[PDB]
């Protein structure tokens, strides 16, 4: 089968809407970018680029050739593990799914862009977090759906 | 305003807990209630903000809350510096924009008391022609700040502008307080006497004085 | 962002006052006043950048807050004043750093409102009698203006026991402090208690004896 | 010219990812503010539906029949003007043009889900407001582009 094809999720150019889908996610504490900071995150993740219409799981991304403009994501070391950054322009705009039970992220009154953060192993292992405040959305499992727009690189 | 106690106190090794009950549309609908310390003449520090947030600065002690619609500081592990009024502010989003609380006296009972005594001080022959008699009820070295000086002389009650003064630093770290009430000056030998009792929770002191032995 | 307030204002009960507030983006320079004794009670909220100053339902008619872009400043106006009107006032911004809420932060350092019929008053001494085994003797001040003033025993030997008492709050604004101290009352011809009690912005020294009730 | 046709702007399905930009925006508490409320606001303003890829000026859009789902427009508030309502899952993602330089809405710590509002007058003229805390972006003009991502109608 070979159906119309398209421009691939792997490559991002900065303005394209990013559609997260973090189903099941867990709140966590000292777990990601820095110490003592709260953040969503899930096993399995569902990354879609809105713009182009393309799909994937997160697991399922060779994460080494993510590029956004043909430049490698700017992947920062956390005080733990090593993490892939995908950058956006204005805040995460996440939510419990279904209902309007709407998120807000750690840095909710100032004018810092949020960006999203991805864990990888090297191979079919990937973890995505999503900025937040504190548990608005609960404990976990707790399914959740976010937009954003990314942004240009550093 | 807010619905905000002040009789707070405890050892310093527990945990408290202050009251802030405001609307049932803005506190448990809109989340913004803010916190202050107000040290003895000083002016006013940020240690809560938006509910649950400290500054760079504000030790870890404080903790922020929101029980539905009573919003509460929890001071864990209490200091010794810590004897200051304690305030919670949500900016209502209705016809009143910002909405401050009563004020929470903080007073970390941890100093022993002494023995309360009290008596009136009649004025002498310089100050009967001066027209000037006043009676202080000069009550030093006691805790917990709450003293409010009554005067029901053998069942009396009579106050429209009394004149009344509160406790500050004195040389020795005590709390004093006084109470000058108003006297009738035509009317002494007619009129019966002037009594002087506070509460404070232990002290039990009656002054009854006479005009004409 | 770093918050200045102006001094002291003392004023007569029906007239007019600016205070400056200068600072050192997007802030958002408040005011709430703090009447003695009672609790702190919101009234503006100016928005510099912007220019407009919505007040609280309670004022507005006597507080005008207007807003120099110039240099960064904000005054607050307390026409029609009183004795009631006598309390600290603070400018207060919001800030944390890099965020902006519903909260204040940081505060000026306090115009002293000070509003009531007076300019230069001084009192002379008043003692309080030791009418009489303990006696917690000492000497008790009426009205002056400005505070404090200084009151000590004896000038050298008995000044362990000074206390001020803060603003008595009533329907006028003249001040009134006490000052006591505890000394054995075996002593009132050989060792003559006179007290001093002085006062410095109206010149002159008086010193009274302490002797009980006759 | 016939280019290929796709599903028009005016027609809205929960869940498409709206972007507006806001060129020469402003800071207002007093047009959809009766005491002290804040929203960004435009007079010439484009409106996108980043799923089709169709786009259009809010004042060249007949709001009349701006529907959702086979149901036009809700019209909850009235403040000032009239105002027609674009509901949104989660928060609005907005910010300064080009600049990482985020804004935050009004409710920017709640579960609160953020709605779209714009002013018609019937022909040829149109406003879009977005909620706002203060002037985190300045006093206009201000060029903004926001994101969201519409809900289900009440």
């Amino acid at each position: 089968d070979k159906p119309a094809p398209a421009r691939p999720i792997t490559n991002w150019r900065s303005g394209d809407v990013v559609w997260v889908t973090l189903p099941s996610a867990e709140y966590a504490q000292s777990q990601s970018a820095m110490g003592s900071h709260p953040a969503y995150w899930s096993e399995e993740a569902t990354i879609i680029n809105v713009a182009t219409g393309q799909r994937a799981l997160v697991s399922s991304i060779k994460w080494d050739q993510v590029t956004l403009n043909g430049k490698v994501l700017h992947k920062e070391t956390h005080s733990g593990l090593v993490y892939y950054q995908l950058p956006l322009m204005g805040k995460i705009s996440f939510w419990q799914q279904g209902t309007t039970k709407a998120g807000y992220t750690y840095n909710y009154n100032t004018t810092d862009s949020d960006s999203l953060w991805v864990w990888w192993d090297g191979t079919s292992k990937g973890y995505l977090y999503v900025s937040t405040y504190t548990t608005m959305l609960g404990a976990g499992p707790v399914n959740i759906t976010g937009l954003g727009a990314i942004g240009p690189s550093p | 305003a807010l619905t905000q106690p002040a009789s707070v106190s405890g050892s310093p090794g527990q945990s408290i807990t202050i009251s802030c009950t405001g609307t049932s549309s803005d506190i448990g609908d809109y989340n913004f209630v803010s916190w202050y310390q107000q040290h003895p003449g000083k002016a006013p520090k940020l240690m809560i903000f938006d509910v649950t947030n400290r500054p760079s600065g504000v030790s870890n002690r404080f903790s922020g809350s929101k029980s539905g619609n009573t919003a509460s500081l929890t001071i864990s592990g209490l200091q010794v510096e810590d004897e200051a009024d304690y305030y919670c502010s949500s900016y209502t989003s209705t016809n009143t924009p910002v909405v401050f609380g009563g004020g929470t006296k903080l007073t970390v009972l941890g100093q022993p008391k002494a023995a309360p005594s009290v008596t009136l001080f009649p004025p002498s022959s310089e100050e009967l022609q001066a027209n000037k008699a006043t009676l202080v009820c000069l009550i030093s070295d006691f805790y917990p700040g709450a003293v409010t000086v009554a005067w029901k002389a053998d069942s009396s009650p009579v106050k429209a502008g009394v004149e009344t003064t509160t406790p500050s630093k004195q040389s020795n770290n005590k709390y004093a307080a006084s109470s000058y009430l108003s006297l009738t000056p035509e009317q002494w030998k007619s009129h019966r006497s002037y009594s002087c009792q506070v509460t404070h929770e232990g002290s039990t002191v009656e002054k009854t004085v006479a005009p004409t032995e | 962002v770093q918050l200045v307030q102006s001094g002291a204002e003392v004023k007569k009960p029906g007239s007019s006052v600016k205070v400056s507030c200068k600072a050192s983006s997007s802030y958002v320079i408040s005011w709430v006043r703090q009447a003695p004794g009672q609790g702190l009670e919101w009234m503006g909220g100016i928005i510099p950048i912007i220019g407009t100053a919505n007040y609280a339902p309670k004022f507005q008619d006597t507080v005008t807050i207007t807003a120099d872009k110039s240099t960064n400043t904000v005054y607050m106006e307390m026409r029609s004043l009183r004795s009631e009107d006598t309390a600290v006032y603070y400018c207060a911004s919001n800030v944390q750093l890099q965020r902006r809420g519903n909260w204040f932060d940081p505060w000026g350092q306090g115009t002293l409102v000070t509003v009531s019929s007076a300019s230069t008053k001084g009192p002379s001494v008043f003692p309080l009698a030791p009418s009489s085994g303990t006696a917690a003797l000492g000497c008790l001040v009426k009205d002056y203006f400005p505070e404090p003033v200084t009151v000590s025993w004896n000038s050298g030997a008995l000044t362990s026991g000074v206390h001020t008492f803060p603003a008595v709050l009533q329907s006028s604004g003249l001040y009134s402090l006490s000052s006591v101290v505890t000394v054995p009352s075996s002593s009132l011809g050989t060792q003559t208690y006179i007290c001093n009690v002085n006062h410095k912005p109206s010149n002159t020294k008086v010193d009274k004896r302490v002797e009980p009730k006759s």
